[PDB]
RNA sequence: GAAGAACCUUACCAGGUCUUGACAUCCUUUGACCACUCUAGAGAUAGAGCUUUCCCUUCGGGGACAAAGUGACAGGUGGUGCAUGGUUGUCGUCAGCUCGUGUCGUGAGAUGUUGGGUUAAGUCCCGCAACGAGCGCAACCCUUAUUGUUAGUUGCCAUCAUUUAGUUGGGCACUCUAGCGAGACUGCCGGUGACAAACCGGAGGAAGGUGGGGAUGACGUCAAAUCAUCAUGCCCCUUAUGACCUGGGCUACACACGUGCUACAAUGGGAAGUACAACGAGUCGCUAGACCGCGAGGUCAUGCAAAUCUCUUAAAGCUUCUCUCAGUUCGGAUUGCAGGCUGCAACUCGCCUGCAUGAAGCCGGAAUCGCUAGUAAUCGCGGAUCAGCACGCCGCGGUGAA
């Protein structure tokens, strides 16, 4: 059988995804586009590298990934579209670089100082 | 009121400590105990002058050692001095103990016997200056890179203190792979107490 | 509390299991903060210290749910 | 009046809930670390003496 | 700041309508990031209009884009202390800043007993030329050329 | 195969220096090695103020590693068995064995 | 500071007391010490009895201290941070501060350290009567953003079967953990710029011009604060200021001010279902399943020394009606009742649930401050001191402006 293999990393949350030539869906949990998700799986967000290889495609997702909330794991699905094409197709690496879309995000939780009440928010100064 | 203790940056990461302990279901019983070690050994350090104290761990045994400066003041004559302090240390112990005494070789690598003998100088009566300057030189003499003090009290029988102590050659202390030294002694003879605050360097 | 065991001192208590048949006495000296009262307790009048200097209160038959310190506080707010 | 207070706590408790624990080496009554034994400021002073095990700095 | 210039972020176009200033005038009023109610509470006024004196939404945005357009602008720059500015030339950027600026901080300033119909009035009054934010226009024209009495010694 | 022990110390270093040579005295006289497992390393937390009187917000905090291993092996003798009751050096590092 | 005031903790008052005293040295009886219950007591305590039982001996004494009485007293949160040590704030992460040889000025002193452009920076280049050498700065230290190899359990689901579950057939396949490595260092190229630093743009790259963040604060500046951590000279006492008990209180309210929390509303609610982690804690400590409750919870009893198992399947969204604009399905102030749990006990002086009046608040005036991005603004989880006691603290994660 045909399935593919791409792991993606953003706020906390691996995302190993199973694609296999569909036509454009998702198993999130073995859940379909909007079992598991609000309407905030919006179209460039979620299918940017459809629009530069495999036009318009798709094929179907499946995938397991838990951290972040609808919108930090959804930024997860991008790796795994990036993995994909890069597991795929070689010559349209360069349209996918020069679009961007595989610089990692290399955000996590900011490490909170003490002395203040948050990583950055100083206490309110009380002079007078 | 703003430098950091340089000795606390410096553990963790290239020295070791006093123990070869995972303290496990005995945390404050071995903690006051070894704290029962330094004050019960305490008498026995004017003439001795050990530097550097390890504990370590057998079955049922207790495997510490003392690395002195001066071969024959503890371990006697036959044996003699080394079973009678094995014997009055048991009590406080209550498990079998079983030590070694090393002679250090070069023996001006200390920075502890630096401290106290500039105590006692300075418990002695002698004015400020030529004493720090001849402790300096004398470790020069052995061989060191750099020697500071910041010293302070009711300094040669008068008011209010100073920060002084002055030095030799380079110095890193805000390196990293540095290998410093720090001690703080207390010293007085009457008027208050007049800490001293040495420091060496060896380089590496 | 009261209803799952009374809490009240044992000694008081046996100073007043000496006297319940008896005369109605004016005095007893005592402490009086930690024993609440159950109703076989009718018609004393038992010295309430506050913990300065000790009041007086005697006793009639409506108290069922507190203590005796509640009575004599330690304020002297004036 | 300290010496009292140092004698004080290894007696057996009069009830249950007077238990409780200060440094050995000096008396500080707040801020004792029960799985220390010691107190807040005489952890920092002898973890920089280079004698407690285990403890290092932390940057992270 | 002080040193030199800084980037300015761009945003990104919606994936619905497909147009970017609408994700600017997305990003003014949602509070907490909270795009559940707020933005859909904009697309269901937009749809408003597009049910009562309208056709497409991109079209009437453009049209909310004519009649609150900042045309220009002052800034208060001293010298000695004093009251000093000059109506600047406004960058498109700023135009669209001061604009939506003008049309979300009114739809504050309108308040109405429904949570989109305050929304649904403010595009209707932002879109077809009325609304105090128009008049906020309005009142941008007057001072515009008003406070030039100290602004020709420039 | 009914022989397992654990090694749980403060650092790394020693931990498997040492659990390579109790797994070489233990493959010597048989075979059949598992892996020298690595445990994700329990972390722990403190947080002390720097002065005595005053100034809360002066931090100076502390924290612990420690570092933990699980050995076990497949297919044992009798002899890997003595060499695993007969010895548990070194002894500043402590082991917690089964079998 | 006080990282948990119901007694203790505790300094401060009322009552009940003592004086080699609980503490520190020793003699002495030489006892084995304490063990065990009764009377009254607020107890500190006043009064009794049982065995308590030499715990080594070349039979000597010392190895046991309740004890007894004594001496030199012990002792003191009584002053002295403006006699002290030490420790911590402070400019402030601020880049400043020095020395040797040569040379200038009669001499104190000067030249290095000045003039141009360069950086977050006394970092670097070119001109320098100065030629060379330092502490600082950068830097190695940790974390973390990418990958290779190695290691597969208590974790992982590649090859497929069973499934309520990934049970065990299956190995570490993906993942994950931690070990060694490779890694972002102006590393290469084009132009600007004296060919000098440097700058602007590329290529590769996950990370481009020190990736984000931490540890690390020079000389000194300020009689800053600490004798209430401890040491500590000087003046004071020691039948009391030292020590022991019961009740209190540091939680009271005629007012002013700093900080934290909640709504003041139609962006808020109710009914329904449906979601998504990380850091940890854990064997007298966390509770599987079931029962019974409006409920706090209780009951039978299982696991859990931890990658197994308990807190522990997080919240705002998503889709319907709603109060449809009011002191109101906004909100919950104080009060009577049912209780629940910790403790020796919750009037003083712990917390919580539910039932019942439904307070005020109907967007805040000068003057303020936090902050240049997964950050402000906002929503949840755990931990400390702790039998109980968080709008506080310390972290962790979720949504995410200008
Ligand atoms: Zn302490």
């Amino acid at each position: 059988q045909v399935q593919y293999s791409g792991t993606g990393r953003r706020k906390n949350a691996v995302a190993r995804v199973r694609l296999v030539p569909g036509t454009g869906k998702i198993t999130v949990n073995k859940k379909d586009v909007e079992e598991y998700i609000p309407h905030a799986d919006l179209r460039e967000v979620i299918n940017q590298p459809f629009g530069v290889t495999e036009t318009k495609g798709a094929y179907d997702v499946i995938v397991n990934v838990n951290g972040g909330g609808y919108a930090g794991q959804s930024g997860a699905i991008r790796h795994g579209i990036a993995r994909a094409l890069l597991q795929v197709d070689p010559d349209f690496r360069s349209a996918l670089k020069r679009a961007g879309l595989l610089t990692r995000d290399a955000r996590m939780v900011e490490r909170k100082k003490p002395g203040l009440k948050k990583a950055r928010k100083a206490s309110q100064f009380s002079k007078r | 009121g703003q430098k950091v203790h340089p000795i606390g940056m410096r553990v963790g990461i290239i020295r070791d400590w006093d123990a070869k302990w995972y303290a496990e279901k005995e945390y404050a019983e071995f903690l006051h105990e070894d704290l029962r070690i330094r004050k019960f050994i305490a008498t026995k350090l004017a003439d001795a002058a050990v530097s550097t104290i390890e504990i370590e761990r057998a079955a049922n045994r207790v495997n510490i050692s003392i690395h002195t400066a001066k071969p024959g003041m503890v371990i006697g004559k036959g044996g003699s001095e080394v079973e009678n302090l094995r014997k009055e240390l048991n009590k406080l112990t209550g498990k079998r103990v079983h030590i070694n005494i090393v002679e250090i070789k070069k023996p001006d690598l200390d920075a502890k016997l630096v401290g106290e003998g500039i105590a006692r100088q300075l418990e002695n009566r002698v004015a400020f200056r030529r004493a720090q300057k001849q402790a300096i030189q004398r470790a020069m003499r052995a061989g060191a890179k750099g020697i500071k003090t910041q010293v302070s009290g009711r300094l040669n029988g008068a008011d209010i203190a100073r920060s002084e102590g002055y030095s030799e050659g380079t110095v890193p202390l805000h390196t990293l792979r540095a290998d410093i030294d720090y001690a703080w002694e207390e010293a007085d003879t009457t008027y208050g107490k007049l800490g001293v605050k040495v420091w060496i360097y060896r380089g590496e | 509390s009261l209803k799952k065991g009374p809490f009240v001192d044992d000694h008081l208590m046996k100073k007043v299991e000496a006297q319940q048949g008896a005369e109605k006495k004016k005095v007893i000296k005592t402490w009086s903060r930690r024993s609440t009262i159950f109703p076989s307790f009718v018609g004393f009048t038992i010295a309430v210290y506050d913990g300065r200097k000790h009041v007086p209160v005697y006793i009639q038959e409506d108290m069922v749910g507190h203590k005796l310190g509640e009575f004599a506080p330690t304020r002297t707010y004036r | 009046a300290k010496k009292s207070m140092i004698a004080k706590n290894k007696r057996p408790a009069k009830h249950s809930t007077q238990a409780y624990t200060r440094c050995e080496r000096c008396g500080r009554p707040h801020s004792v670390y029960r799985k220390f034994h010691l107190c807040r400021i005489c952890f920092r002073e002898l973890a920089y003496k280079g004698q407690i095990p285990g403890v290092k700095k932390a940057s992270w | 700041p002080r040193k030199g210039p800084v980037a300015k972020r761009d945003v990104l176009p919606d994936p619905i309508y497909n147009s970017k200033l609408v994700t600017r005038l997305i990003n003014r009023v949602m509070v907490d990031g909270k795009r559940g109610i707020a933005a859909n509470i904009i697309y269901n006024s937009f749809d408003i209009i597009k049910e009562s004196t309208g056709n497409d939404p991109l079209e009437v945005f453009e049209q909310a884009m004519k009649n609150v357009m900042p045309v220009l602008e002052v800034k208060a720059r001293r010298v000695g202390g004093s009251n000093y500015q000059v109506p600047v030339e406004v960058r498109p950027e700023r135009r669209t800043t001061l604009g939506l600026r003008w049309v979300v901080n009114y739809a504050r300033l309108r308040g109405e007993h429904t949570m989109e119909e305050r929304l649904a009035k403010e595009i209707m009054d932002a879109a077809n030329n009325t609304g105090a934010s128009v008049k906020k226009r309005e009142d941008t024209h007057k001072m515009a050329d008003a406070n030039r009495a100290f602004a020709h010694y420039r | 195969q009914k022989i397992r022990i654990r090694l749980k110390a403060y650092e790394h270093r020693i931990l498997d220096q040492s659990a390579d040579k109790i797994v070489e005295t233990a493959k010597r006289t048989g075979a059949d090695v598992s892996g020298p497992i690595p445990l994700p390393t329990e972390r722990s937390l403190y947080t002390v103020i720097r002065a005595t009187h005053k100034y809360k917000d002066s931090r100076e905090q502390f924290e612990m590693r420690t570092h933990k291993r699980l050995i076990d092996i497949v297919n044992p003798t009798p002899k890997t068995v003595d060499a695993l009751m007969k010895l548990d050096l070194p002894s500043g590092v402590n082991i917690e064995i089964k079998l």
